[PDB]
């Protein structure tokens, strides 16, 4: 049993046509100081996963070096390390998802809530959720902390349910995540402006985003507001 | 304080029939006021023509159905590929539940299938592995607005026969498989309308002689 | 849950109710709380349900094992020791069991110890156990007699229950009944409440509070 | 206070209250009368806080006696015990509440009936065949549920009695030195000198 | 919440984040933390809203009826109606107050009200939960008797770090500028001040 | 409870779902969550429901009483300063956080209130358990100088986020417009997009499946004549 | 512990054509305890009928207050109060109370005498209305008759249907409550006569 | 469990132990033996915690009945009252204590002398003329004070013992259900079938 | 306690105050702060004094054993080590620690690890209760490839504003500078800073 300290805020993701969709804000909030402005939560493993990382930063940073490893351990004594038996985004979140489970089954957990987002070797979506509880699910769309709550009511306009997927291109499924990490840029007060983005997709492969910022914000209406009732 | 048990919400079903049986559940999946997901199954085929739901908090949920599937598959390895019979199933999951007595799995278990006999079989476990037969099973959120339900119109209590004014009981005929499913649709649409944690979709597996069929509903999304 | 056992001329009668609650919610009117530890030995499910059903079909087991090595029945003493030293190393941890073990005999007759999850080891003549054990107690206490009839044994055991099964409210749905000879247990049925209620009203002219 | 019975029988209603008082470790006293007459076919048994239970009572007693002085009239046991279940109902939301169960045993001179009302510390109500408060119900029940029958005789009801006093002396814990028996019938309020 | 008032040559600026926080979901993202008890007596409001709300509306009742009978009341008279409110129901009321206001002969003026109800009148006062990034900042860049445009720079650099910082703050930086000229109303807005 | 308010052009619009709910079961699926304080003063109630309809409607009888008493129009800034200082009084022990909208002589006017007494100003708000849903669409979707048509839309579409994505909310959507020199429209069940389904069975019982003991007529006339 | 299920108990009213319908069990316990099997929940005053479930002192205290009240209604009015008017003075009456409610679940079932419409109620413990066009459920099995409820109903029942519906609502729910049962009573109200009938069910 | 005494006599040693077993609310027996034999000559009472104190005493019974066969010898009361006493001082400091207090009742063949020992769940021993646990010696010790002396007959100290008995059963609030008692002289162990 | 370091051209210089109370009495006000882990890895020690002493000691003792075996250490393979006991031990342990050294292949780097045992390599890093006011001054006035000169003061003026604002900081302000030309102790008294 500890307490999260230096923490990272939400990660939100949706599934379009070809791939997935994942994002994640640059910052380490020491509480209510947001003390770190440079911390990347978005880590690739291989060419076709990346697992997006919210809650306690220095058990991220433990994550971080399991995953690592996996990578060294997979390429030992396999020749098809790299092509038939790479790792998969399956494997990788089942890992993950065996590790926080045990580690909550002994009162010490990794206090994270982890999003696993990829494309399998046969073309299919991956995109599924792991907490520091062990509690897993997927959804079209999924999201941790804050993100639960505003981005995904606005992502789900997009992908309401499965047969929607189809019909989403990357283009409309980017243009969302982008508006949903403003939204929680007006709203989440541990957030920040800076973010990655990145995109798995089947054809074109992974393409990772760093230094985006939220941008077209309005706050002209600001100043007609005065008072709290009745002044002028 | 650390708390390591949830609440994912979600409701269940099991009903045995004469030579069939059925376990349904609801595909929500939710933590307080917010939904994870609206389609996260929730019942599972594990084998042997056995199906198996574990609903409440939904890791647990997942590791307990996890170890019973391993536990078919290390009976056919250690007993020469026999076929795990439904009480035989029952009596392990005891087992694998009394085993965590001190740190139970916080799920309500029902397993359905056939007995020995081509008979319809349910059971119903409690989180720290007591167990039973049983006809019919709600378990999980909505299962007190589904069992009196259930005990009218599957069982006919309080029912009795027209002019005899309380003398002789409505007789028990047996149920068909699409007259069950009927009373499992309409028992979940009713909890969905009722209760916020159910909704989105119901799942129904259906086991007969011939295997473990699936059918799915829409449910509402509110 | 209400349930007892007593000692009488023809042997043990055993009679359970059937409901098992959680909280003010009714989990279960059909709960089998006489557990059939093998064709001679009986055990009373009282406290948590698991920990009576996983721990007397344990000793079901041992009992299994002891006349294996030992060619012999195993004795209700013994039995019933095995499970009270088992709960004893348990003690402090949170187990929740009263049961009464019973058994007839060669050497030592019709025989019931109350063990309970406490470390409790008790040889009587009645007991009763449970959130309706008064009311059970009642009936028994003023109607009892070592000279009953196996019918008469058997009616008292049912009619204990039912008289519980009114009153407390965590007690009913159904009254299960056994008698215990030298030769095995044999069953005598499960009663539904609803319905023993008005048979026993009308014929015993009883419960003239309520209205039927 | 511990065991406090009551039973309506054909014509008369029959209230049992035991005789200790313990203050903790020791058994003060062996011989206590826990009833007051509240008007000459009207008693009231109690149990409850030590000092509420006699206080509630009395004061009682004195609004029911000054009733009666003012009208020249005996109210009903139905009125008594509304009078009394209402102090009750407004005592339990004031600062300090009475902690005093009773029941309230009436000859209704008007109708020639008996009557018995159970009425606990919260204002609850209940006209009654037979009733008690605390644990006692809990032994006794069972037997009055078995034996009762509204045409009794008091004979036969103070039999009855006996039958739940020895199930109460063999299965309490507790030792409550016996019970005082007090019958209340047409011709008013006796005590049963050998029980 | 960041919030300051600084007096310089011709008067006093007051200035404010915009955040109003529950937790951490921000609850209003433009609110108006600037609140007017008078036509030239302005405060700054941190702690709780509810309280905070509850106090400037007394006051500024107290300074109408005062105005009524007496004519305009001074500074110093507006922060000690505020004192007596925090002081007497200090068991009952989170409230930290900056009060700043304009008089011709006594001419820009500054008081703060902490948590205890205590007063203290002061060349500059920061307060809220970012202030505490900014003791450092101001100390080193305040000066005395500088220029309304200094002024408006010093404050919006300030509020800047502090709004950088402090999560509980952020949004547009308002402030009310109050001289004898009258009473201005500035707003800058996250792309202005963010590049600082 | 998703209640939210929105500006526009000549007025303002507010909306709310109509579930309420005891815990996770649901008490009313078609509960009626906007209040009239006065004609053209209307407001929505999140929080206990209990609460949100007794403090509109004290603070709309004595609305009407001052109304009487000026010979004018009610002001929504009277509303919501009755509003705070009886809220501010029981220190959030009454539970009502509301939306108060509506139309005077002064112009429109839009306000949130919190139960501690706190009021904000704004041209969108959202409020309830299906609050930050409704934010998200508000957030995304509002601009300045909306018409009534598209007011009503952002406005209902931000219902809908909550009655979807938050389990506290449901049913159906009810909207009320206040649009400056004309009536308040009130438009109950403005959207109905949860219809329970036809059900698969009938449960209509056979005339005479309950047992009964007895039966009489009750006497619910007066004593009578002769 | 908690007021509201010490003494247990349940009501259901419902709706049908030109007709209302008004249920409720005969318990009243101690916990575990079964106390009484003759402790009706429902009071009528008129032709407006009041179900109250709760604590049983205060359903005692509430009928005589709302007895003592629509009384002088009626003797300052000259003429009885309609469902519609009652549902607001119960709402009235509770809210008043608010920070020392009466801990019950108060159900109004009645006609208007004028309209002919049939009409229901319910109330949480400080007064907020439930006015639901279907049916209204109260007590310790408030979810199982919820459940029932919502399963068995269908609009425009006549009275002899609407019968069969509400008796085994509340039955069936009642005998999955360890707090509900002992006996029960249905009412059928039509505009100009009013049948009472006591159920037989299970005496556990 | 509740009353446990003692008293030691010119010739032998007289231990009385109450019947009743109470779980919660009712009491589950009436005739209940709280003692053990460790030895010919040599009797342990005992009274504390459910399952604990049969446990205990059992263990101690089977301990001393190892170390007669091994020996060929009867220990003496003093040294079977110091392997009892160690066993418990040593329990205090587990994980999960015994909760027994106990009274050992010893005739060593040795010195032709009865001895008592008390011993608490604490590893407290003392050797007394007469002895109690729990509350039972604050009723009881007033009455031996005044009438014990140490050249007392067998039929003497039973007398003294039932006029203790009966202040305990006027003044307890608890109904023990009456007493076994059980002399250890010379001749080893006899129960007084008659109380 | 106040403690920062800070890269610039030639490598890196640490700074502390020298103060270390116990509850409101000041316990040693002449305390050093920065200590030696290697001949040119020093760091920073902020929270308990018993665990960072307890925990810089295992380190010195860990670089010691790796220098016999595989020579000189990084600063990164220090901070590692430095995580490896506070992340580990998160649970007994209140530390936060800044671990500032020169190699001549990676010139200056400062590395920063707060109470959860995470790590952050930065261009500079402020820690300590006094930190809090600084964090506005520092990044207005921080800039990158400073001189030795311009690095001492910004440290100076950074640590003299924190220990002004923070009671729990004070004293003298220890520094110590990294560089290829060796290492260099800095002292700077109250009269000296105070002034500024
Ligand atoms: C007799 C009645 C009786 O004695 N009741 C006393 C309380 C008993 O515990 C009730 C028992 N009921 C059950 O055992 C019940 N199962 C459970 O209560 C499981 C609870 C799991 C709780 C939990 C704690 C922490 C984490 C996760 C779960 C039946 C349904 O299994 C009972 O009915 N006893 C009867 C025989
Ligand atoms: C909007 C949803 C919402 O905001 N939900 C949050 C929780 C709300 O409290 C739910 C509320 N439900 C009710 O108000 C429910 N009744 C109560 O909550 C009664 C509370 C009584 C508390 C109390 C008072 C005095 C003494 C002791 C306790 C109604 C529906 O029965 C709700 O639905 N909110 C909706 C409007
Ligand atoms: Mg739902
Ligand atoms: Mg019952
Ligand atoms: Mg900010
Ligand atoms: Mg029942």
């Amino acid at each position: 049993t500890q307490q999260p300290i230096v923490t990272g805020t939400s990660v939100i993701s949706m599934k379009y046509d070809n791939g997935v969709i994942i994002a994640a804000d640059n910052l380490g909030s020491y509480g209510s100081l947001l003390r770190f402005n440079g911390v990347e939560r978005l880590i690739p493993v291989g060419d076709n996963t990346v697992v997006g990382i919210s809650g306690d930063i220095s058990d991220m940073q433990h994550i971080e070096r399991l995953l690592k490893d996996l990578v060294t351990e997979n390429a030992y004594d396999n020749p098809l390390a790299d092509a038939e038996e790479a790792l998969e985004p399956s494997y990788i979140f089942e890992y993950l998802a065996t590790v926080m489970y045990q580690r909550r089954s002994k009162m010490n957990p990794l206090w994270n809530a982890i999003i696993v987002a990829g494309v399998q070797s046969n073309g299919d979506q991956f995109l599924r959720y792991v907490n520091l509880l062990g509690v897993t699910y997927s959804s079209p769309t999924l999201a941790t902390g804050f993100g639960a709550h505003m981005a995904n009511p606005l992502l789900r306009k997009v992908v309401d349910r499965e047969s929607d997927i189809p019909k989403t291109t990357v283009q409309v499924a980017e243009e969302a995540i982008v508006n949903a990490m403003r939204v929680l840029y007006y709203r989440d007060a541990r957030s920040s402006r800076n973010f990655s983005l990145a995109i798995i997709d089947k054809n074109t492969g992974l393409t990772f985003k760093k230094n985006l910022q939220v941008e077209n914000m309005k706050w002209d209406f600001a100043k007609d507001i005065k008072g709290y009732g009745t002044q002028k | 304080q650390f708390n390591p048990y949830g609440d994912n919400g979600g409701t269940i079903l099991g009903i045995a029939g004469e030579d069939f049986a059925v376990l349904a559940g609801d595909t929500r999946n939710i933590t307080d006021y917010s939904i994870n997901s609206r389609y996260e199954p929730k019942v599972f085929d594990c084998g042997d023509n056995i199906v198996m739901s574990a609903n409440g908090f939904a890791a647990d949920g997942d590791a307990l159905v996890k170890r019973f599937k391993n536990s078919v598959k290390w009976y056919h390895f250690d007993h020469n590929d026999k076929k795990l019979s439904i009480n035989s199933a029952a009596r392990n999951i005891q087992h694998l539940l009394y085993g965590k007595r001190f740190f139970p799995y916080y799920v309500h278990t029902i397993i359905a299938g056939l007995d020995e006999d081509g008979k319809g079989a349910v059971y119903s476990f409690d989180p720290v592995g007591s167990y039973e037969r049983e006809q019919c099973r709600a378990g999980g959120a909505a299962a007190s607005l589904i069992m009196p339900f259930l005990d009218n119109q599957v069982n006919f209590k309080n029912q009795y026969e027209p002019g005899t004014n309380g003398k002789v009981k409505k007789p028990l005929k047996y149920l068909s498989v699409e007259e069950v499913i009927k009373l499992v649709r309409d028992s979940f649409t009713s909890a969905t309308e009722r209760h916020i944690q159910v909704g989105d979709g119901l799942e129904i597996l259906i086991v007969t002689k011939d295997g473990v069929r699936k059918e799915f509903y829409e449910l509402k999304r509110d | 849950t209400t349930t007892l056992a007593f000692r009488f001329q023809g042997g043990i009668i055993v009679a359970v109710d059937s409901r098992a609650t959680a909280g003010n919610w009714v989990a279960s009117q059909t709960v089998k709380k006489v557990i059939e530890i093998n064709p001679f030995l009986l055990g009373t499910m009282a406290g948590g349900a698991a920990d009576c059903q996983f721990w007397e079909t344990w000793l079901g087991s041992q009992c299994r094992l002891h006349e294996l090595r030992e060619k012999e029945r195993i004795s209700v003493a013994a039995a019933s020791k095995i499970l009270s030293n088992l709960v004893y190393q348990y003690k402090g941890a949170g187990l929740s069991m009263g049961t009464m073990i019973c058994g007839y005999t060669r050497k030592e007759g019709p025989t019931i110890y109350y063990v309970d999850s406490d470390g409790t080891r008790l040889k009587g003549d009645i007991f009763c156990v449970g959130s309706g054990q008064t009311f059970a107690y009642g009936v028994l206490d003023s109607n009892y007699k070592w000279d009953l009839s196996v019918e008469d044994a058997l009616y008292l055991g049912k009619r204990s229950i039912l008289a519980a099964a009114h009153r407390d409210a965590y007690s009913g749905g159904s009254v299960n009944l056994y008698h215990v000879t030298e030769d095995g247990w044999i069953y005598h049925g499960n009663h539904d409440v609803g319905e023993l209620f008005w048979k026993v009203k009308e014929e015993e002219g009883s419960f003239n509070n309520v209205i039927g | 206070m511990d065991i406090i019975l009551g039973i309506r029988v054909q014509d008369s209603v029959i209230l049992a209250s035991s005789k200790a008082v313990t203050r903790g470790i020791s058994v003060l006293k062996d011989s206590d009368d826990k009833t007051r007459q509240l008007s000459p076919h009207t008693l009231m048994s109690f149990a409850g806080e030590a000092g509420d239970t006699v206080q509630f009572a009395e004061y009682i007693q004195a609004n029911i006696q000054l009733y009666s002085i003012r009208e020249d009239y005996e109210l009903s046991p139905q009125a008594v015990s509304s009078f009394v279940r209402q102090e009750l109902a407004k005592s339990i939301r004031s600062r300090r509440p009475y902690q005093v169960n009773v029941l309230i045993g009436g000859y209704d001179k008007k109708k020639n009936k008996p009557e018995l009302y159970q009425i606990d510390y919260l204002g609850t109500k209940v006209e009654l065949p037979y009733g008690a408060h605390g644990y006692s119900g809990f032994y006794t029940f069972s037997l009055l549920d078995h034996h009762y029958r509204p045409d009794m005789t008091t004979e036969e009801g103070l039999d009855l009695l006996k039958l739940c006093v020895q199930e109460l002396e063999k299965r309490m814990p507790m030792d409550f030195k016996g019970v005082i028996v007090k019958i209340v019938d047409k011709d008013g309020i006796r005590q049963v000198d050998d029980f | 919440t960041s919030i300051m008032a600084v007096t310089f040559k011709d008067g006093v600026i007051l200035g404010a984040d915009s955040r109003t926080t529950t937790g951490a979901y921000i609850a209003n993202r433009v609110t108006d933390k600037l609140t007017r008890v008078h036509d030239k007596i302005w405060c700054c409001r941190s702690g709780s809203a509810a309280d905070t709300q509850a106090i400037a509306d007394i006051v500024q009742y107290h300074l109408e009826l005062y105005t009524s009978q007496y004519g305009t009341p001074s500074t110093e008279t507006a922060a000690s109606v505020f004192k007596e409110l925090c002081y007497e129901n200090k068991d009952n009321l989170t409230a930290g107050i900056i009060v700043a206001g304009y008089d011709d002969k006594n001419k820009g003026e500054v008081y703060t009200i902490p948590l205890g109800g205590s007063v203290h009148k002061l060349p500059y006062a920061i307060a809220g939960s970012g202030s505490t990034f900014i003791y450092g900042y101001c100390d080193k860049n305040f000066r005395e008797n500088m220029s309304k445009e200094e002024t408006v720079d010093f404050i919006k650099h300030s509020l800047s770090q502090a709004i950088k910082w402090d999560g509980s703050s952020g949004g547009v930086i308002r402030m009310v500028v109050l001289t004898a000229a009258g009473v201005e109303r500035l707003i800058f807005y996250p792309d202005e001040y963010e590049q600082l | 409870t998703t209640i939210v308010g929105v500006k526009f052009n000549n007025g303002v619009v507010i909306a709310a779902d109509t579930r309420s709910t005891q815990g996770p079961i649901v008490a009313d699926k078609n509960c009626a969550k906007l209040h009239r304080i006065s004609p053209k003063i209307w407001c929505a109630g999140a929080g206990t429901a209990a609460d949100t309809e007794a403090v509109t409607q004290l603070i709309g009888s004595n609305i009407e009483l001052h109304s009487l008493y000026t010979s004018r129009e009610p002001r929504v800034v009277s509303a919501l300063q009755m509003l705070k200082q009886h809220l501010f009084k029981y220190q959030g022990h009454i539970g009502a956080y509301l939306i108060v909208a509506g139309v005077d002589p002064t112009g429109s006017h839009l306000f949130s209130i919190h139960a501690h007494g706190s009021t904000d100003v704004g041209y969108y708000l959202s409020l309830g358990s299906g609050s930050l849903a409704a934010m998200a669409v508000l957030e995304s979707h509002w601009k300045q100088d909306l018409t009534k048509e598209e007011a009503i839309k952002l406005a209902s579409d931000a219902i809908q986020a909550g009655i979807w994505n938050d389990l506290g909310s449901g049913s159906n959507v009810d909207v009320c417009v206040m649009e400056i020199g004309k009536d308040a429209e009130y438009l109950r069940n403005y959207l109905t997009p949860n219809v329970r389904e036809e059900k698969q069975k009938s449960y209509k019982f056979p005339r005479g499946t309950t047992a009964v003991l007895k039966e009489s007529i009750v006497n619910i006339c007066d004593i009578q004549e002769e | 512990s908690d007021p509201s299920s010490i003494n247990g108990g349940i009501v259901v009213a419902m709706t049908g054509k030109d007709c209302v319908a008004i249920a409720c069990d005969l318990r009243l316990g101690s916990q575990s305890l079964g106390v009484s099997n003759k402790f009706e929940k429902i009071f009528h005053y008129g032709h407006v009928f009041l179900g109250i479930t709760g604590l049983a002192t205060d359903v005692t205290t509430l009928n005589e207050m709302f007895r003592y009240k629509t009384n002088l209604y009626k003797l300052k009015e000259e003429r009885a109060i309609e469902p519609e008017t009652f549902t607001q003075l119960v709402s009235s009456s509770l809210y008043e109370r608010r920070f020392g409610p009466y801990f019950v679940g108060p159900v109004v079932a009645g006609i208007n005498s004028k309209s002919g419409k049939p009409f229901i109620a319910g109330f949480d413990l400080i007064g907020c209305i439930d006015e639901a066009k279907d049916f209204i459920v109260s007590g310790t099995a408030s979810d199982q008759l919820f459940g029932m409820c919502e399963s068995l109903y269908e609009p425009n029942l006549e009275p002899e249907d609407l019968f069969e519906t509400i008796s085994q609502a509340l039955l069936n729910a009642a005998d999955r409550d360890a707090l509900s049962g002992w006996g029960a009573v249905v009412y059928i109200i039509k505009k100009d006569e009013v049948v009472k009938r006591y159920l037989k069910m299970r005496q556990d």
